[PDB]
C-alpha cells in the first residue's frame, strides 16, 4: 500500500498550535488631545 | 492558519438613516507543510577495515554527521522547496534595498563608482518598523571589520576613537557574526577605488525579526545502521538520515541591503 | 510524501471553451467550480449554469438542461430575474485563479455554458471538483 | 450572483533605492 | 449543505484532447491527476509525464519540456527505459474514470501528453488536482 | 469548528478605533469630525533651498538641514506652555544620519546609532502621518530631490490646540426583528466627535 | 579510472593585499 497509490484519507495531519497574523495598526495620538464629556448631540461654547 | 485580512465592517452614516450597510467581512486561509529526508551511504573493504592502523569507522561516523549539520544549516538559508526547505535568501521575499555609487571624478566628466558607507549603515538598521517589535542582524566579519577601520577627512578613526581597536558589546549592539552568509569584500580584496572596487548586487547584510519570520521544525535525529543486504563476507555497507524542515513566515518582518 | 489525490477529491472538465460536458454529482455530496484564463481578456463574460433530469429512455444519459433558480441567503440582494449567474471580471490575471459555488443541487446533473460564444468566452477554462463519495 | 474568492500563484520581488542626507550641503 | 471546495482543491486542466497546458504545482503539497473517457475506446492509448522549470528569460513563464525518470519500489520493476508512462486499457467504461499519481515532484511545473496524436487520444481527458496550499 | 461571531466583534471594534484615529487627523467635516491637517489653520515655517550649482549657475534644490530643526523647536513662544512635537519614523531616521563636513556623525557620534530619550526630547513618533520621504527614497539631490511643500512635523500645545468629544461607547445587541428561526442579524454603533480649539498654539514646518 | 592524490611542492601561498575604505569623499 505504496503512499503514492492510495487516498489522502488515511494520512490525518498534524495541528500546530500558531497563527500567523501579519497585520499591524500605527501608533494614535489619541491622549495628546483634550478630553470633554457631552450628553446631546449639540454643545455650545 | 493566518488571518490574511480583518475587512471593513462599520461606516459613518446620516442620522436620517433608519437601516444600515453591510460591510465586507474578514479572509482567513489554512496553509500546511512538509518534512524531508537526508539520507546517505558509504563502503568499506573489510580486509583493509581490520588491517588499517586507524579507525576510519568512527571517522567516516564523525563526518557524516557534520556535513548533516552544515547541509541543514546552509538548506534553510539558500534551499529550494523542490526537496529542501525552501530558503529565504532564495524565495527573494523580503524587501530589498540597495546602496548608492560615489562619484569619484570631476563635477563635468564624473565617475560613479558602487560604495558603502558609513551612514548606510545606521540609515538602513534605523528603517526597521516600529510595530514590528525588536530585530536583530547578520553578517559576515569581514563586513563589521570593514565598517570599523572606517577613518574620516583628516585621517582620525570612526567609532572607537584613541585606542587601538574598536570592539562594540555586540549582543548590547544586536548584531550577530557567522561567516556562512556571502562575503561581499571577497576576502579583504575588494572595497576600494579603481579595479578594487565592490561589485554591483552584492549581499551585504538583513534584519528582521526571526522568531516570527522564519521557522524550523524537528522530527528525527540522524541514525546509523549496518545495510545487511549489501554487505557480503568480504566487504560492508552502512547506511544513515535523519528528517527535518522549514517553512518561511510572515514576509514583511524582514529587510535586506545590497550594494547598488 | 505524495497521494493519489484523484481517489478521493476527483475533477473534470466543464467547459473547455468551446464545448460544455455534463458533470455527473448524484455520487458526490459536493462539489464546486474553478475558473482559470489562458490570455489577458477584453471584457467581462458571463456564464450561465444549467442542470438536467434523468433521460426517460436511459437513466443512465442526462435529460434537456434546464436553468437553475437563485436562492436569497439570510439577508442580501437577489437577482433580478431570480435565476443564479456567474461573472468574470476583465481585470484577472493570468496566474491566478477564482472558485465559485452553489448552494444547492437541484438535479444530478450540472453544467455551466457562457451566455454568448465568442473570442472573449473562449479564453476562459472551467472545472468542476467533487467531494466525499458515497457509493 | 455568486461571489468567487480569488489570491494569485505567483509572487513578484520588490527592490527600492536607500538615500540618506548628502554631504554638508551649505548655503 | 454545500461547500466552496475550489478554495482548498483546486482543479486545472491538462490535456483537452488536442492541446497540452503547463501546470504549475510548486505552491502545493501534494497532487494527482483524473482521466475520463468520453467515448468507447478501440485501442491502447498510452501517455507521457513530463516537467519543466523556470525559464531564464522570465522566472514566471515554464521552460522546455523535460522528461520525468522513473522510481522503482521494493516488489516492482524498473521501466524498460527508465522514464514513466501511463496506459489506459481498452477496457474502460465511458461512466467511470481513473486517478494516478506520480511520486516525485522534481520542477515546479508539470504536464502530461500522449505518445502520438491519434484518433483514439481525442476521446480522453485529463485534470489536475492539488491538495494543500504553501505559500 | 472555527468560531466567527467573536472575530466579526473584533473586526467592528478594530474598524471603529481605526476609523476614529483616521477621522481624528485627516477627516473631513461633511460626515466626519475634521482634523487639524485637513483645516490646514496652524501657521506655518517653509525651509530655504540650497545652491548646489556654481555661484555664478546657481542649481537651487530644496533640501533640510539639522539647524532647521533646531531653529523650529526653539522659536515656540514660551507663554503658551507645554509642548510636544509629532513626525513620521522615517523623518527621525533622516535627521539622524546626518554628517559634518569631515564625515562625523552629528548628534551620537563616535557609536554605531543613536538612540535618544524621545520622552525627555517631547518628540513623540507615529506612522499615521504624512512621509516627505516616500518610503525612504526621497531627501538626495538630483532626481532624489525632495519635493516642495511636503510636510515635516509639527508642533503645538494639544491640550488646548485640539479636543475630543465622546458621548457613547459602542453597544451590540441582537435584532429580534430581523432574526427568522434559522437566520440571525446584529447591529452596532457609536457616536463621537471632535473640533479644532485655539488655532493659534501650533506651528507646522514644511519644505520651501 | 585512477584517482590521483595531489599537493604542491612550493610553501609561497599568493600574499594578498588588503585595501581599506577610502578617505571620506561623499556624495
Amino acid at each position: 500500500f505504496e503512499a503514492s497509490t492510495i487516498g489522502p484519507a488515511f494520512f490525518t495531519p498534524q495541528v500546530l498550535a500558531l497563527e500567523v497574523d501579519c497585520n499591524i495598526e500605527c501608533a494614535s495620538l489619541l491622549d495628546l488631545y483634550g478630553q470633554i464629556e457631552v450628553s446631546r448631540s449639540t454643545f455650545t461654547y | 492558519m493566518k488571518i490574511a485580512d480583518y475587512g471593513q465592517l462599520g461606516e459613518y452614516t446620516c442620522d436620517a438613516k433608519c437601516d444600515a450597510e453591510f460591510g465586507e467581512p474578514g479572509n482567513i486561509r489554512h496553509l500546511e507543510g512538509k518534512t524531508y529526508d537526508y539520507r546517505g551511504v558509504f563502503c568499506f573493504n573489510r580486509k583493509n577495515l581490520q588491517e588499517a592502523n586507524y579507525d576510519f569507522l568512527s571517522f567516516m561516523i564523525g563526518a557524516a554527521q557534520r556535513s548533516h549539520r552544515i547541509n541543514r544549516n546552509r538548506a534553510l538559508m539558500v534551499g529550494d522547496g523542490i526537496n529542501e526547505p525552501k530558503g529565504w535568501l532564495k524565495e527573494d521575499c523580503f524587501p530589498t534595498f540597495l546602496t548608492l555609487p560615489v562619484n569619484t571624478g570631476t563635477p563635468e566628466n564624473p565617475v560613479q563608482t558602487p560604495a558603502f558607507l558609513a551612514q548606510d549603515w545606521r540609515r538602513f538598521v534605523t528603517s526597521f518598523p516600529a510595530e514590528y517589535g525588536d530585530a536583530r542582524s547578520v553578517m559576515h566579519q569581514n563586513v563589521f571589520g570593514y565598517l570599523a577601520a572606517m577613518v574620516d577627512a583628516n585621517g582620525r578613526f570612526l567609532f572607537g576613537d584613541g585606542d587601538l581597536t574598536f570592539s562594540p558589546d555586540l549582543v548590547r549592539e544586536r548584531i550577530r557574526i557567522s561567516n556562512c552568509l556571502p562575503d561581499p569584500t571577497e576576502g579583504n580584496t575588494k572595497g576600494g577605488t579603481g579595479q578594487d572596487a565592490f561589485a554591483a548586487g552584492s549581499f551585504i547584510a538583513a534584519q528582521a525579526a526571526w522568531k516570527t519570520a522564519y521557522y524550523a521544525v524537528e522530527k528525527r535525529p540522524m541514525f546509523f545502521e549496518q545495510y545487511e543486504g549489501g554487505s557480503s563476507a568480504w566487504c560492508v555497507k552502512y547506511q544513515f538520515g535523519a528528517e527535518d524542515g522549514g517553512f518561511v513566515g510572515c514576509c514583511e518582518h524582514g529587510r535586506v541591503l545590497r550594494i547598488g | 510524501m505524495n497521494f493519489n489525490v484523484g481517489v478521493d477529491f476527483p475533477s473534470f472538465i466543464a467547459w473547455d471553451g468551446t464545448t460544455s460536458f455534463p458533470v455527473k454529482i448524484d455520487g458526490f455530496n459536493q462539489f464546486g467550480f474553478t475558473f482559470k484564463v489562458i490570455e489577458e481578456l477584453t471584457a467581462d463574460v458571463p456564464f450561465n449554469i444549467f442542470y438536467h433530469e434523468a433521460s426517460e429512455a436511459d437513466p443512465c444519459v442526462p435529460g434537456p438542461a434546464i436553468r437553475v433558480p437563485d436562492v436569497p441567503f439570510c439577508d442580501g440582494v437577489a437577482t433580478a430575474d431570480g435565476l443564479a449567474t456567474v461573472v468574470i471580471p476583465e481585470a484577472v490575471a493570468v496566474d491566478s485563479f477564482c472558485a465559485g459555488s452553489v448552494p444547492c443541487f437541484n438535479g444530478p446533473w450540472i453544467s455551466i455554458a457562457p451566455v454568448t460564444v465568442n473570442a472573449d468566452s473562449a479564453k476562459v477554462q472551467v472545472t468542476v471538483t467533487m467531494k466525499g463519495a458515497t457509493r | 450572483m455568486i461571489k468567487l474568492n480569488c489570491r494569485p500563484l505567483c509572487q513578484t520581488p520588490t527592490a527600492s533605492r536607500l538615500v540618506s542626507p548628502p554631504c554638508f550641503i551649505c548655503r
